[PDB]
RNA sequence: UACCCGCAGAAGAAGCACCGGCUAACUCCGUGCCAGCAGCCGCGGUAAUACGGAGGGUGCAAGCGUUAAUCGGAAUUACUGGGCGUAAAGCGCACGCAGGCGGUUUGUUAAGUCAGAUGUGAAAUCCCCGGGCUCAACCUGGGAACUGCAUCUGAUACUGG
RNA sequence: UUAGCUAGUAGGUGGGGUAACGGCUCACCUAGGCGACGAUCCCUAGCUGGUCUGAGAGGAUGACCAGCCACACUGGAACU
């Protein structure tokens, strides 16, 4: 804390790592679905979380949560991830964009429709 | 009137050339402390007339050599 | 008259043989729209009883603050136990730029133009004590003139 | 870029009158001005400090009909200009052309004054001005042009302006359907229920 | 070691006030005298006095108003580890002008207000408030 | 060679020309030596649309600077108004 | 082309997110640790203001949200502006080179320092006072500023020599 | 968790060379030179006016506009 000590060895900052390294400072990355499956969550919760193992374009192979009810996802399906982790899943750091390039919008969803890629239901 | 500087003589082993430690006294840009900073210059001397530990006064001239562009004007504190 | 603000309510506990006993705490501050400010801390099994005990203790133990027109007189600091607090006199109509409990205590203090900042722990009890101590030891040009034995104009 | 819905819903939310209608019929007749809108309108919840700062800023916006980005830029300008920020903010809201038209009583509401501006019925210093947010400098004349001078709603608005209190900082000539923005108004000339410090504290996080 | 007498002077004042001491003595100096000259003129101490010839002892008569101390706060600014020099525009206002900043200028030791009226800055010794 | 010329610094469809002294190999709006005024072709009444430091212009011409055709027009219009 | 004049008639022109707390804004019906939400705390096991729909409301608005990224908040690398008995943190102790600091008095120096002047610090940009496009955005005149460096002239309290 | 680097290297004399000083080059002589105030090595990187943020100090950054540098398939070379 002595000013001489700070002259000789300055105040170093904290290089903050990114919790989405596969995006490589991109907002979305195109991937290809390798394996679509379910996962049981942590102990306080209990479900079957829909999650896909994806080979990306940059070369990484990461898993990604599939939001919403229902999905037409298969293997060899071309999706677009966007970043954002599921807390109640170990190792899932990404969300699939519903309504992008193979993924369909949520069936018969009428609220929050843009977070799931659903057109406006005409009356 | 000409701009000139002073400093101790560090080495004198090479002929017609001495090395001079000019010790400027600057403030730190952040912490405000005044820190001595040392500048070494290769100085041309005719006659090899200076010694180690000697104070000298130098001016800037045309480049004599690769690393040498300074020539003394006079000597203060010649002896040990 | 004396405007009254509760800052925060809190539910506390006390474990006994039967189990947990819950209670409620209330932190209230009163003021006259001028330098007369005072705080209270009441506690009861029920929230309206706690605010009433707090307003009762706050109406007494008031403290007097030498204000300026509507602001402070010099940049003052106040501490209590977790809360270093800086506050600064400001220009007219810049508002109360203050955090949480300090806004309420200065509003009933009748101040209207401050630039404040609460460092450290922001527990409302200690930060309201730290503001009360800062305003209390803030001194006027008259008090410093009588103290140094000079005029106000010799002090400028 | 305008609010086009129900207006008394806004006055009911703010709890007071905003003069959003002409004041011919009484507002307590046209609406339950003491009850908030909606299913859960009867309940009055314990409103937070952010709530009162928001409701005050949405009051002033819903009075003058200014959207948020523009009201933010008025805050930026009022903080830049010298003196009291809240007073300069109200002086900028009162310098709007559609307010000057309302205060001169050429339109019954501020929206109708806005429509007269947008529909090319106002000459400023002889020159036609189509913009609602045109700032009106002191010592400026502002007139109804010739063709819309014969409108019914204009002299009906002058009747209601005679029912309303006359502002000091103006000087209107109801025969010529013109006026004169003499000076910027003082804070004392305006309403006293507007707590402008809540807005300054809102945009001063 | 005694690296700094001026902070020893200020500390003996500060502890004298907190101890309700009437007078405070210390080894004198030309600078400690010029500072006690300033503190008497500005009204914080009653009187100073230097006695002795070979090693002079400076005695300060402290000042108490309404029981409590006059000197509410006194702080060292420039220190041997870190000197502080300011220009005449960047001179500080202690307590918004209520306190003073003892400044050493080429024309002697004065307060910050007289340094501004003199149009010249120098070394900030202490904040007295 | 060194020349004296205009430099388009305006909005679209509403130009405004800084009359500058520049080495002619540089760009139009680029590097210059000395700005010796301006010209506004969309100048309203009761505003200046032409202001030229004619002392500096005669200084650079004494140094051998050339004059553009419009600058020499604006020097004519100044020396005819004045 | 701007711009202006004329015609007809409210016609040709509003959506997005959110409503457990933080965080402005609530009720109902499905639903049953399922389906699913999620920034954090956390919701969901038959009466879910937290899921999904509806009604209502709130915030923005030709945009609204999400994601990525930077600063801020964070006094959470603390120069301003932090700490080290027990919360992370005093080397096991010591001598000691370089280095940092240095009692008191007089004289000198003027390096630091302070003041002033000169040159420079491109323009633009930021800021101030104005001007011009129906306003604004924008454009623009003038100024301040660029906290710096160099030289010279002084000052001598402090520090250094 | 890079501590030693350097023989045209460092300097000198003379000759050559360039628009020009100069190891720029050559011969000879001398044995130096840099480095803990970080040499050398490694990774990364065009620089600035400025931009964003911030009460400020600071932090991050260098798209557009303007100033300098560098390159023009890659590696080299010279001519005019
Ligand atoms: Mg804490
Ligand atoms: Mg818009
Ligand atoms: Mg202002
Ligand atoms: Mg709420
Ligand atoms: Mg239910
Ligand atoms: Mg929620
Ligand atoms: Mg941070
Ligand atoms: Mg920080
Ligand atoms: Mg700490
Ligand atoms: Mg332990
Ligand atoms: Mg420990
Ligand atoms: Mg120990
Ligand atoms: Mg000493
Ligand atoms: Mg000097
Ligand atoms: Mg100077
Ligand atoms: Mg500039
Ligand atoms: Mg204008
Ligand atoms: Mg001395
Ligand atoms: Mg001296
Ligand atoms: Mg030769
Ligand atoms: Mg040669
Ligand atoms: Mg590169
Ligand atoms: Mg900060
Ligand atoms: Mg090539």
């Amino acid at each position: 804390a002595t000013v001489n000590q700070l002259v000789r060895k300055p105040r170093a900052r904290k290089v903050a790592k990114s919790n989405v390294p596969a995006l490589e400072a991109c907002p979305q990355k195109r991937g290809v679905c390798t394996r679509v499956y379910t996962t049981t969550p942590k102990k306080p919760n209990s479900a079957l979380r829909k999650v896909c193992r994806v080979r990306l374009t940059n070369g990484f192979e990461v898993t990604s949560y599939i939001g919403g009810e229902g999905h037409n996802l298969q293997e060899h399906s071309v999706i677009l991830i966007r970043g954002g982790r599921v807390k109640d899943l170990p190792g899932v750091r990404y969300h699939t964009v519903r309504g992008a390039l193979d993924c369909s919008g949520v069936k018969d969803r009428k609220q929050a429709r843009s977070k799931y890629g659903v057109k406006r239901p005409k009356a | 009137k000409i701009r000139t500087l002073q400093g101790r003589v560090v080495s004198d082993k090479m002929e017609k050339s001495i090395v001079v430690a000019i010790e400027r006294f600057v403030k730190h840009p952040i912490y405000g402390k005044f820190i001595k900073r040392t500048t070494k210059l290769h100085v041309h001397d005719e006659n090899n007339e200076c010694g180690i530990g000697d104070v000298v006064e130098i001016r800037e001239c045309r480049p004599l050599s690769k690393t040498k562009s300074w020539t003394l004007v006079r000597v203060v504190e010649k002896a040990v | 008259e004396l405007q009254e603000k509760l800052i925060a309510v809190n539910r506390v506990s006390k474990t006994v043989k039967g189990g947990r006993i819950f209670s409620f705490t209330a932190l209230t501050v009163v003021g006259d729209g001028n330098g007369r400010v005072g705080f209270g801390y009441g506690k009861a099994r029920e929230v309206p009883a706690a605010i009433q005990k707090a307003m009762e203790k706050a109406r007494r133990n008031m403290i007097n603050v030498a204000l300026n027109n509507g602001t402070l007189q010099h940049p003052v600091k106040g501490v209590h136990t977790g809360s270093r607090v800086f506050m600064q006199p400001a220009s007219e109509g810049t508002g109360i730029i203050a955090g949480g409990a300090m806004r309420a205590v200065l509003e009933v203090a009748g101040v209207h133009n401050v630039l404040a900042k609460a460092y450290g722990s922001t527990n409302p009890i200690n930060v309201v004590r730290a503001t009360i101590d800062g305003l209390e030891n803030m001194n006027s040009p008259e008090m410093v003139a009588a103290k140094r034995g000079k005029s106000v104009e010799e002090i400028l | 870029a305008r609010y086009l819905g129900p207006k008394l819903k806004l006055s009911r939310r703010e709890g007071t009158d905003l003069f959003l209608k002409s004041g011919v019929r009484a507002i307590d007749t046209k609406c339950k001005i003491e009850q908030a809108p909606g299913q859960h309108g009867a309940r009055k919840p314990r409103l937070s400090d952010y709530g009162v700062q928001l409701r005050e800023k949405q009051k002033v916006r819903r009075i003058y009909g200014v959207l948020e980005r523009q009201f933010r830029n008025y805050y930026k300008e009022a903080a830049r200009l010298k003196g009291n920020t809240g007073e300069n903010l109200l002086a900028l809201l009162e310098g709007r052309l559609d307010n000057v038209v309302y205060r001169m009583g050429f339109g019954a509401t501020r929206a109708e004054a806005r429509q007269l501006v947008s529909h090319k019925a106002i000459m400023v210093n002889g020159r036609v001005v189509n913009i609602a947010s045109y700032q009106v400098s002191p010592n400026d004349v502002v007139s109804i042009r010739e063709k819309a001078k014969k409108q019914s709603r204009v002299k009906a608005a002058l009747e209601l302006a005679e029912q309303r209190e006359k502002p000091t900082w103006l000087e209107v000539d109801a025969g010529k359907m013109e006026g004169t923005f003499k000076r910027k108004p003082e804070r004392s000339d305006l309403s006293a229920d507007i707590n402008e410090h809540l807005i300054v504290e809102l945009y001063s996080k | 070691s005694m690296q700094d007498p001026i902070a020893d002077m200020l500390t003996r004042i500060r502890n004298g006030q907190a101890a309700n001491k009437a007078a405070v003595t210390m080894p004198s100096s030309k600078l400690k005298v010029a500072i006690a000259n300033v503190l008497k003129e500005e009204g914080f101490i009653e009187d100073f006095k230097v006695e002795g010839d070979t090693k002079p002892e400076l005695e300060l008569t402290l000042k108490y108003f309404q029981g409590k101390a006059v000197v509410e706060s006194i702080q060292r600014v420039s220190r041997p580890g870190l000197r502080i020099y300011k220009r005449k525009d960047e001179l500080p206002k202690v307590m918004a002008g209520l306190g003073i900043a003892v400044v050493s200028t080429s024309k002697g030791v004065m307060t910050d207000r007289a340094a501004r009226q003199a149009g010249l800055g120098g070394e900030i010794i202490c904040y007295v408030a | 060679m060194v020349t004296i010329r205009l430099a388009r610094h305006g909005a679209k469809k509403r130009p405004f020309y800084q009359v500058v002294v520049a080495d002619s190999r540089n760009a139009r709006n680029g590097r210059f030596i000395e700005r010796v005024g301006f010209f506004n072709p969309i100048a309203s009444e009761k505003e200046e649309g032409t202001r030229l430091d004619l002392d500096r212009i005669a200084h650079w011409v004494g140094q051998g600077a050339t004059i553009s055709d419009r600058v020499a027009a604006l020097i004519k219009e100044v020396n005819k108004a004045a």
